[PDB]
């Protein structure tokens, strides 16, 4: 259960969380569930010049529904806001060059070894946790190594 | 040497003679400098081409795995 | 334990972001060395001249050598360029294989906030 957005929310300042709430609280005004139903999302969408069908709308809810409620709550809304939040621009080309800087032995696989040395090269006091962790996410095959493709999938959306 | 080979040899010598022989001791020194530079620049393109060749070798190799593991 | 759960998401990204920055940092540490590597190699493959005390015959000898070396070095350069060209083509092919092997309605961040809030 590790996502690039979950960290997004967590780093939201109290100043940010506070304003998103007033936005949310105004967003669900009129709702009996006190949450975002298609009724609410279509309203705001229409304020934004768009008239989605009830389907496409509920579909956007699902995009973030975690409880099968078929609606959006404040925490789910917070996620939604950071997803559309980043104007994040890195190219598979940039990452491909970085890949090669991880593969100290040039085998075409960032392995458990090089990962630690690498993760170590960065001023952060690394623990066996960070190591155990980082390799887990990247290791889509967990074949002890991290190949090109999943390295891309790995750094996808990273500053 | 085959008549074809002497001809390669001669015409190569003739290129030297046509470019160098009429120069005086001063135009000479400057010619040497010109040729030197040309070599240097050619030698520099070679080194960039050599470095890129190595990188392509690794890129071709990574593409090997990527195609293996699929 | 999911044993994927060990640390936060704020942490995962905390490092990933750092990983990349020493890699980019290492990427140009390399490019930097590649430079001195070139100068050093040029200094050897194309030693500067010393025409100071050469007579006419010796000087003329040199120019002839250097004239011969321009042909030579250029062929060498061609041969390496060919191997590199080929490689651009072999790369285009492999990539076209991996590529071959392995409307929307979305909300706007700044647009929404401006709508809801005053
Ligand atoms: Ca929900
Ligand atoms: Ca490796
Ligand atoms: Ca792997």
């Amino acid at each position: 259960m590790d996502d690039i957005y979950k960290a997004a929310v967590e780093q939201l300042t109290e100043e940010q969380k506070n304003e998103f709430k007033a936005a949310f609280d105004i967003f669900v005004l009129g709702a009996e569930d006190g949450s975002i139903s298609t009724k609410e999302l279509g309203k705001v969408m229409r304020m934004l010049g768009q008239n989605p069908t009830p389907e496409e709308l509920q579909e956007m809810i699902d995009e973030v529904d975690e409880d099968g409620s078929g609606t959006v709550d404040f925490d789910e809304f917070l996620v939604m806001m950071v997803r559309s939040m980043k104007d994040d621009s890195k190219s598979e080309e940039e990452l491909s060059d970085l890949f090669r800087m991880f593969d100290k032995n040039a085998d075409g696989y960032i392995d458990l070894e090089e990962l630690k040395i690498m993760l170590q090269a960065t001023g952060e006091t690394i623990t066996e946790d960070d190591i155990e962790e980082l390799m887990k996410d990247g290791d889509k095959n967990n074949d002890g190594r991290i190949d090109y493709d999943e390295f891309l999938e790995f750094m996808k959306g990273v500053e | 040497q085959t008549e074809r080979e002497k001809k390669k040899k001669i015409l190569a010598e003739r290129r030297k003679v046509l470019a160098i022989d009429h120069l005086n001791e001063d135009q000479l020194r400057e010619k040497a400098k010109e040729l030197w530079q040309t070599i240097y620049n050619l030698e520099a393109e070679k080194f960039d081409l050599q470095e890129k060749f190595k990188q392509q070798k690794y890129e071709i190799n990574v593409l090997r795995n990527r195609i293996n593991d699929n | 334990a999911k044993k994927k759960s060990k640390i936060s998401a704020s942490r995962k990204l905390q490092l990933k972001t750092l990983l990349l920055q020493i890699a980019k940092q290492e990427l140009e540490r390399e490019a930097e060395e590649r430079r001195g590597e070139k100068g050093r190699a040029l200094s050897t493959r194309a030693q500067p001249l010393e025409l100071a005390g050469l007579g006419f015959a010796e000087l003329q000898d040199l120019a002839r050598q250097l004239h011969a070396r321009v042909d030579k070095v250029d062929e060498e350069r061609y041969d390496i360029e060919a191997k590199v060209t080929k490689n651009i083509t072999e790369i285009a092919d492999l990539t076209q294989k991996i590529f071959d092997l392995r409307r929307r309605v979305r909300i706007s961040a700044d647009a929404m906030m401006q709508a809801l809030l005053g």
